[PDB]
């Protein structure tokens, strides 16, 4: 059934909503974590403990 | 606000005559040694007497002194002599009370000395009796007038009973030696066949008469239903009397008012009953909004004997949440308004919530966690400040 006929393929789609919600919301955490912290780090900072 | 005010320092005197109040520790002679609380409460204790100078002489008619004032000033306003005539854009009392005078034919001079003159408020204290021989209701009104802010009420006093064949006012006369005031009960027969109860406005509905007694009619009594005076009201129903209050009353000073009394009754019928306000659209949305923190006190008050999840959860879940997926929150619609409100109030309150170990528990914890992760704000015309604000809170 291989020798002489070929047919394509593809990628495995994720289209699920709970999965999408988790990925979108993980990403935006992350990337507004990361913006903040750098904002911190490179700048005047303050802390709510002794040096911190 | 105002009885707040008054029974904490003493009271706000309108019209005072030229000291006239000393259980306060300024002079109200000049508007610049008032307290900014005392003159937060003389505005507002000036537009609730002129409300009640409305209650007495109806609204079409205060409406016409206020236009014969506007007219007399406007007819002043145009002269050039030199205040011949310019001193009738100056408002007095007399003058105000006369212009009523003109207008209606009635004089207000006991309101006017009652709620202007003498700077208190009363408290009333209602404890009720059903005589199932004779049929009547045996009210038991008493005032406390030895408070340092309260003062003693004579006139008139409405009040409005629910009974199973309706809704019926009754005036009663509270002369100083009063004390018990009889006012007759009608039928029972809307629990004899199955009728629908007619409410204070012309609509009838389908209550549960499981919980009221079988000799009783009335359903619940309010003293006072219209804020016909300044009151503070403190009536002894009974539970199911205020569940059937919150439920199925067409007021919502009512409503709040047995909100706040089902404070002291957690039994699990005034659960049903806050729920049963919480999940209901068309009611007013500053009630739900109460219900929602009066159900946190409940449910704290009745630990080891809860029984599914923490208050509130699956009902935020069931109305705000996904169908597919429970613990991930909606995207941001804010364009109802009402539940919006609902929405951005109802974590606040579930906060509240505590264990038997007197620690919020982690599932209400986790529970707003997720509502702050999975907030999504690019699809609405209306900005999440508040909402975020309140996810803080």
């Amino acid at each position: 059934p291989h020798t002489y006929i070929k047919t394509p393929t593809y990628r495995e789609p994720v289209s699920d909503y709970q999965v999408l919600r988790e990925k979108a919301a993980s990403q935006r955490r992350d990337v507004e974590r990361a913006l903040t912290r750098f904002m911190a780090k490179t700048g005047e900072t303050q802390s709510l403990f002794k040096d911190d | 606000k105002i009885v707040a005010y008054e029974l904490k320092t003493g009271g706000v005197l309108l019209h005072p005559i030229f000291n006239p109040a000393s259980h306060l520790h300024f002079s109200i002679k000049h508007p610049h040694t008032l307290s900014w609380e005392y003159y937060s409460m003389f505005q507002c204790k000036a537009h609730l007497v002129m409300r009640l100078i409305e209650n007495r002489i109806s609204m079409e008619f205060m409406l016409q002194v206020f236009n014969k004032l506007l007219s007399l000033a406007s007819t002043a306003s145009s002269q050039k002599f030199q205040s011949h005539m310019w001193s009738q854009m100056l408002v007095s009392t007399s003058g105000f009370l006369k212009s009523i005078s003109n207008v209606s034919g009635k004089d207000i001079q006991p309101l006017i000395k009652q709620w202007v003159d003498q700077s208190g408020v009363v408290k009333f204290y209602g404890s009720f009796a059903f005589n199932r021989k004779r049929n009547v209701l045996e009210l038991e009104i008493k005032q406390d007038y030895t408070s340092p802010g309260t003062q003693k009420y004579v006139g008139p006093l409405k009040v409005t009973v629910q009974e199973l064949d309706g809704s019926f006012n009754h005036t009663l006369q509270i002369e100083e030696n009063s004390l018990k005031h009889d006012i007759p009960c009608h039928s029972k027969s809307r629990r004899n066949k199955k009728k629908k109860i007619p409410l204070m406005n012309g609509e009838e509905v389908d209550m549960d008469l499981s919980a009221m007694d079988a000799d009783s009619p009335l359903l619940w009594i309010r003293i006072d239903p219209d804020m016909s005076v300044l009151r503070k009201v403190e009536f002894e129903q009974a539970d199911f009397m205020w569940q059937y209050q919150l439920r199925y009353e067409r007021d919502v000073v009512a409503q709040q008012e047995s909100i706040l009394a089902l404070e002291k009754f957690p039994t699990p019928a005034s659960r049903l009953a806050l729920t049963d306000i919480l999940e209901q659209e068309q009611c007013f949305y500053r009630v739900r909004m109460s219900a929602c923190f009066c159900l946190a006190k409940i449910a704290n008050s009745m630990v080891s004997t809860w029984t599914g999840p923490p208050a509130m959860k699956s009902l935020f879940t069931r109305m705000f949440c996904c169908k597919s997926c429970p613990n991930i929150v909606k995207t941001n619609n804010f364009m109802s308004f009402q539940s919006y409100f609902l929405q951005k109030t109802m974590p606040v309150a579930m906060a509240l919530l505590r264990d038997v170990h007197n620690l919020c528990p982690k599932e209400v914890l986790t529970f707003i966690l997720d509502l702050i992760k999975y907030n999504d704000n690019r699809k609405n015309k209306f900005s999440d400040n508040y909402y975020r604000a309140e996810m803080i809170d």
